[PDB]
């Protein structure tokens, strides 16, 4: 695993010793090799997991998740260098410091086979997302952002780290290999429900949960791209990680414990979906769009099944790539216009037909179109929560309908109608842009070929 | 015939020849608790070193 983590680390020196207009080549290409080089995690075993050392372990769920993090780093390059190009020497080489310190706590994050070492580094990824949105957000609102996305993580995840030391004290150890081996039922206690919210919230408020999630609209909205691309496309799935790896401990408290979840869940996807009906910002509505879709992951990681679980990975991985596409294709228009807001800018289609084409096939993956893994995750989890209770579906297929109905709604608003007469500085996408776009989008189709690869441990 | 002491004799520490046996425990006191046994043995590295949460030294 130290073939992953070392490159990574040498990514800083490397920065810090380029040359001043060298900085952005080198951290590109760097950074597509480490993720060619972790690109060797998929395979994978079946039985059980690679287990590389006693500090570090690779599973079906993590090695799609390791990748996904090691791809968006150069895409996230690609999205930066243009809105800081006026940025000093020093501070674009802060802010790719920034970038790959975040990197590497994610791999670490990801691969840690010891429960406390990943809240560590799940904790120690907070530091560099904080510095990024409040110091390089564009608006005043971003410090107030950085609070909200502080608070709300830290005030779940302390009870977490008390119910982890507890749980070291009785267990005699937190390895996550020993802890699935000789793992026992809870009991029916009021300590034991306690330690069960203590051992969940934390990952509820990263998910975030309908009712813990007003953290992420500030923060999505006013973050700048590379910051917004890696909050949805990987942070988020920090949560359901977590509680896939937390709920062998939980059994058999979360066959009631979960009733709460699942009902804010539900009815949280249907309230969210419902609010990107109506709302004027271009970014907000992708932020509600994210929650939604992890409302839905939310749901299959509470109701334990292999088809769920397997569909939240799906899921999980869908979503990622395709809420990263989205920030980066609503970034082009604010560079453009200045402006989030989503009337303003009309009739795109007449001047970008390319970057039209991209709204469409993003805006498709947004609403699950067959065969995409986005339906193959949302199908199983549909299925899995129809065995769990045959009326869920009423729930699902509704938000299924809003879901189009919002993204088409998108994507009429901003690229078809006629353009708008008065802004005329709309000027040809660039290459860099158009390349990221196809970045996005081309690895999300070829998942579709062999889609076990992200289907999970329960494939 | 009696001499008058000198100056400094009626000081002086002197020595008693009795047939009263030497008391045995004068202090009654009672029987000493028994000490903390002892520490013996090699001194051995510690096994899988500090055994903290994820150090494995
Ligand atoms: C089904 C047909 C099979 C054909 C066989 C060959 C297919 C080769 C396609 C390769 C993948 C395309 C690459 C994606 C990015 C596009 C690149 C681009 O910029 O184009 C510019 C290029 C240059 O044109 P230009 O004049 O310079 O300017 C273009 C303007 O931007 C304006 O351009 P535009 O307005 O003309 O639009 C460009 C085009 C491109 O934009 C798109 O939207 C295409 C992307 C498809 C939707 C993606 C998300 C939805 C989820 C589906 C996931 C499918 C993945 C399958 C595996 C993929 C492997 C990579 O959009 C459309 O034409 C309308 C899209 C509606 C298609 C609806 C598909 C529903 C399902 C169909 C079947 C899927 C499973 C097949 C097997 C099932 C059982 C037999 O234009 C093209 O060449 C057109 C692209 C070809 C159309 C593809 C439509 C179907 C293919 C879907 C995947 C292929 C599956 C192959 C398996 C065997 C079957
Ligand atoms: C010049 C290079 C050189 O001569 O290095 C020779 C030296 C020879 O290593 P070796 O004993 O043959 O290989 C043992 C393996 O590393 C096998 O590893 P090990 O079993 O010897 O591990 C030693 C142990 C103890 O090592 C340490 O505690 C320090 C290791 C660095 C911690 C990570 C942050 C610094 C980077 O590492 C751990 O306990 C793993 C926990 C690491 C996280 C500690 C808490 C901070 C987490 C993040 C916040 O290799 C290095 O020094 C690698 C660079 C350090
Ligand atoms: C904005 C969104 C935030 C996230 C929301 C998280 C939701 C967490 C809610 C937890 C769900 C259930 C918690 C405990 C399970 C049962 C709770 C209780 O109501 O059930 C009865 C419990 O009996 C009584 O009702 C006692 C509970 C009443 C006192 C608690 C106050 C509840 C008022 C609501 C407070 C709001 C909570 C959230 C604050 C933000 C069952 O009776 P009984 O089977 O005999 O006892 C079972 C427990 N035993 C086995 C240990 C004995
Ligand atoms: C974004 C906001 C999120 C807020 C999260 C807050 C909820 C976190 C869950 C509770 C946190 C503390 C729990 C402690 C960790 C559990 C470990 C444990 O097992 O200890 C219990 C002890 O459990 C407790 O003492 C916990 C009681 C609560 C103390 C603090 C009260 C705070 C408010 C309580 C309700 C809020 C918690 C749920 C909130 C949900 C999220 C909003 C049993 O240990 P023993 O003493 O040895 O007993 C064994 C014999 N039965």
């Amino acid at each position: 695993m130290l073939k992953i983590i070392i490159p990574t680390t040498m990514l800083l020196p490397m920065t810090w010793m380029s040359k001043h207009n060298m900085i952005w080549i080198n951290a590109t290409v760097h950074s597509l090799l480490i993720s060619l080089i972790s690109l060797s995690l998929l395979n994978q075993l079946g039985e059980n997991s690679l287990n590389f050392s006693l500090t570090f372990f690779s599973d079906s769920l993590s090695a799609p998740l390791l990748v996904l993090t090691t791809w968006l780093l150069p895409l996230m390059l690609m999205a930066s260098q243009s809105h800081l190009s006026k940025e000093t020497t020093t501070r674009k080489k802060l802010y790719i410091t920034m970038l790959i310190l975040l990197q590497l706590f994610l791999i670490m994050t990801f691969t840690a086979t010891e429960l406390i070492l990943f809240y560590i580094l799940f904790e120690a990824t907070l530091v560099p997302t904080l510095i990024i949105i409040t110091r390089w957000g564009n608006q005043t609102e971003r410090l107030n952002a950085g609070l909200y996305f502080l608070f709300y993580t830290l005030a779940g995840s302390l009870p977490l780290l008390v119910a982890l030391v507890y749980i070291q004290n009785t267990t005699g150890s937190l390895n996550f290999l020993i802890i699935h081996y000789w793992s026992h039922p809870l009991s029916n206690s009021w300590s034991n429900i306690f330690m069960w919210l203590a051992c969940i919230m934390a990952f509820m408020v990263k998910m975030p949960l309908y009712g813990l999630h007003l953290w992420l609209p500030k923060a999505h909205v006013e973050a700048p791209i590379a910051g917004s691309m890696v909050l949805a496309a990987v942070l988020l799935k920090l949560g359901g990680y977590g509680m896939m790896r937390i709920t062998t401990i939980l059994n058999p408290l979360t066959n009631y414990m979960a009733y709460p979840f699942l009902m804010l869940s539900m009815w949280g996807m249907i309230m969210t979906s419902s609010i990107c009906l109506r709302q004027t910002d271009l970014k907000s509505l992708i932020a509600y769009s994210s929650v939604s879709h992890m409302a839905l992951v939310i749901v299959a990681i509470m109701i334990q099944t292999p088809w769920s679980f397997m569909g939240a990975t799906a899921l999980m991985i869908a979503h990622g790539l395709t809420s990263s596409m989205l920030f980066c294709l609503a970034n082009t228009n604010y560079e453009r216009v200045h402006s989030r807001t989503m009337i303003l800018a009309r009739g795109l289609q007449t001047l970008l037909p390319l970057m039209a084409t991209w709204w469409l096939v993003a805006s498709l993956t947004n609403l699950a179109l067959p065969p995409s893994i986005n339906l193959i995750g949302e199908l199983f989890i549909i299925t899995a929560s129809f065995s769990w209770s045959n009326i869920t579906i009423i729930l699902m297929g509704m938000n299924m309908m809003i879901t189009a109905l919002y993204s088409l709604y998108m994507l009429i608003t901003t690229q078809r109608g006629k353009y708008t007469h008065h802004i005329n500085n709309i000027k040809p996408s660039f290459t860099r842009e158009n390349a990221l776009m196809a970045l996005h989008i081309l690895p999300l189709l070829l998942l579709t070929l062999n889609p076990k690869m992200i289907l999970g441990p329960l494939y | 015939g009696w001499v008058r002491p000198d100056l400094g004799e009626l000081s002086k520490v002197t020595k008693v020849k009795t047939d009263r046996p030497l008391p045995e425990n004068p202090y009654h006191s009672r029987a000493r608790p028994e000490p903390n046994p002892e520490a013996e043995g090699d001194l051995k590295p510690a096994k899988h070193g500090s055994r903290l949460f994820f150090w494995t030294m």
